[PDB]
RNA sequence: AUCCUUAUGCACGGGAAAUACGCAUAUCAGUGAGGAUUCGUCCGAGAUUGUGUUUUUGCUGGUU
């Protein structure tokens, strides 16, 4: 089965309310862009990862939040939030529903 | 905030506008020796949220500035303090998220008091917000000019427009009113008051109307801004695009 | 082929704010309330009509 | 949600367990983070100094310079400032001063002789 | 005549998802697909196989 072609196709645009909502998954949000800013001539804030490798979180805090080390809630973009696949979504609910039946038995027995 | 960012004000995010241009004011006089004299009067910070049309006015008393020099900077910090007070009075149900300020001079001094609420975000605007002209409102200015203490007074800027109309247009008209009270001031006031049969009640600010009274009034209020801007800057009104006008109206 | 009108956007009191179709959006604020609010009811009136 | 800074367990368990309990009823700083850089801390200091200078009165800006400073650094600095701005009327400054400064009983007593 | 129930069709209004939706001069399939089990029995309709698109389909508007 054959690779399509490497020729480029003119870029098409649309964006409604609906298509913004879907795309929001696939773009680095605001807060996440500020990690790509590295402020020059001074060391990054880094927090070590579970693994212990340090994760630089660049400008994601304001220079007054560094010095007090507050960290910033800022604005949290709900749009990307991870959500279940279709297959997986019922297997949880179905498991849960079946489980409730089980508990009742022990409730009455 | 931009002309392309304007819609994002009206999402379910709870908001505030804070604009300090009217905080410290000066009155020109002429001395008995005899040259120009300068007296300060009450400083009010106008903080309002578009969805519920609510004001919180802190009425800055003249004696607040009595014993201090460099009254330029002091006012900003006072305002910041007031703003910090304002949010801690609101429960986490009612606490905002985006606080917004026109003056860029206010970004730093807020953050110093806003650390305790890391959720809250602060923006500056490229949109000049005509809440400086809000002291052209009589009822406000009256309460302000008559105020003997630093205080707090709730109001509803939208009267009862909300009962009859969605808050977006309710706020968009409020621009045309205020943008037009920066401009030809009292000569614009007369656009409202042609009918004495149309009464301002004790409650409200803007007088009560029908819908089609506003529909015509808004056209008149719209005209001044187009005439004065062109006239000052020598540009014909007719040339401008739909887009172009909108930017003028916004600032 | 051009037998039929190009469709104009649907607009609502939600979608109202961010439709910058050239028609009096910020300029006439209450004139654009009526158009959308009238517009909404005209669509509904049609639902009622198809029924009766 | 995944930038690594935020998580504190104690908020997390208290926030949750309560939720779980409610459901049942219905049925019925980070140690990772690098310490403040000297340059950035310096920034904070300037701003707080400006605030203090803006009002020589209003000790609200005085205790902040003690308290904000205290969290970031503390020790030599804050304890000297809380003494400096103490210079009579405010009760709040006195209350602040004793708690940070006191450690030792004689000194605590002497501090108390201030407000009194 | 009112009222009520289920199915199907057109439809205003409100949501969720596109790692999802299909297609086949193609294999089987209640004459039992595919699963669960406390081991006594219990649910009962799709599973293979090749393939098309899938950070997007059509359509307008601004600004340069
Ligand atoms: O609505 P309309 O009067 O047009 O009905 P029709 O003229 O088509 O004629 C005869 C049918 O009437 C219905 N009715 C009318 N009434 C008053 C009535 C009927 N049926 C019942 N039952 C059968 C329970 N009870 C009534 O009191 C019937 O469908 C007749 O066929």
């Amino acid at each position: 089965k054959a690779l399509p072609i490497p020729e480029d196709q003119p870029k098409k645009k649309r964006a409604g309310r609906k298509f913004r909502k879907y795309k929001e998954k696939f773009r680095l949000s605001h807060v996440r862009q500020l990690q790509n800013r590295m402020e020059f001539g001074k060391q990054e804030q880094t927090v070590l990862d579970s693994y212990g490798e340090e994760v630089g979180l660049g400008m994601s805090n304001t220079s007054l939040q560094q010095a007090v080390g507050a960290t910033s809630g800022s604005r949290r973009s709900a749009g990307n939030q991870a959500k279940l696949t279709k297959v997986m979504k019922h297997r949880i609910s179905e498991a849960n529903q079946q489980a409730d039946e089980f508990l009742i038995s022990l409730g009455h027995n | 905030l931009n002309s392309s960012n304007y819609a994002e004000l009206f999402n379910n995010d709870i908001k505030l506008f804070v604009d300090d241009t009217n905080v410290y004011r000066v009155t020109v006089h002429k001395t008995f020796e005899g040259n120009v004299a300068t007296k300060a009067i009450n400083g009010c910070i106008f903080t309002l949220n578009p969805k519920t049309g609510h004001l919180f006015l802190k009425i800055i008393h003249t004696s607040v500035w009595a014993g201090q020099k460099r009254l330029s900077q002091l006012a900003k910090w006072k305002t910041a303090e007031e703003v910090s007070a304002l949010v801690r009075s609101l429960p986490k149900e009612e606490q905002p998220k985006q606080i917004i300020v026109t003056r860029k001079a206010m970004l730093d001094p807020l953050e110093v008091h806003m650390l305790d609420f890391p959720n809250i975000a602060i923006r500056p605007t490229e949109l000049r917000l005509p809440f400086s002209a809000a002291m052209s409102i009589d009822k406000l200015s009256d309460v302000v000019m008559k105020a003997t203490e630093p205080q707090m007074v709730l109001f509803n800027i939208y009267d009862d427009w909300l009962d009859r109309i969605s808050s977006y247009t309710a706020f968009s008209r409020l621009t045309l009113l205020l943008r037009a009270l920066k401009t030809n001031e009292e000569s614009a006031k007369m656009i409202l008051l042609s009918d004495p049969t149309i009464t301002i009640k004790s409650y409200h600010l803007w007088p009560s109307f029908t819908d089609e009274q506003w529909i015509t009034i808004e056209s008149q209020m719209r005209d001044l801004i187009l005439t004065e801007y062109g006239r000052k800057y020598n540009v014909n009104i007719s040339a401008l695009t739909q887009t172009e006008i909108k930017d003028i109206i916004l600032g | 082929l051009g037998l039929l009108p190009k469709p104009e956007p649907k607009v609502k009191l939600s979608n109202m704010m961010s439709v910058f179709e050239n028609d009096q959006n910020i300029t006439d604020p209450t004139a654009w309330e009526k158009v959308v609010k009238d517009q909404v009811d005209l669509r509904k009136r049609k639902h009622l009509e198809e029924n009766e | 949600s995944l930038i690594p800074g935020n998580v504190d367990l104690n908020k997390l368990t208290e926030e949750r367990e309560k939720l779980l309990q409610s459901q049942i009823d219905e049925n019925l700083r980070v140690n990772s983070l690098s310490d403040a850089t000297l340059e950035d801390l310096q920034k904070m200091r300037t701003i707080l100094k400006s605030y203090r200078k803006a009002d020589p009165t209003n000790p609200q800006g005085w205790i902040a310079s003690a308290r904000l400073e205290e969290k970031a650094r503390k020790f030599s600095v804050a304890k000297k400032i809380i003494e400096n701005g103490c210079q009579p009327r405010s009760s709040d400054i006195w209350l602040e001063n004793i708690r940070l400064h006191e450690s030792d009983v004689h000194y605590c007593k002497t501090l108390v002789a201030t407000a009194i």
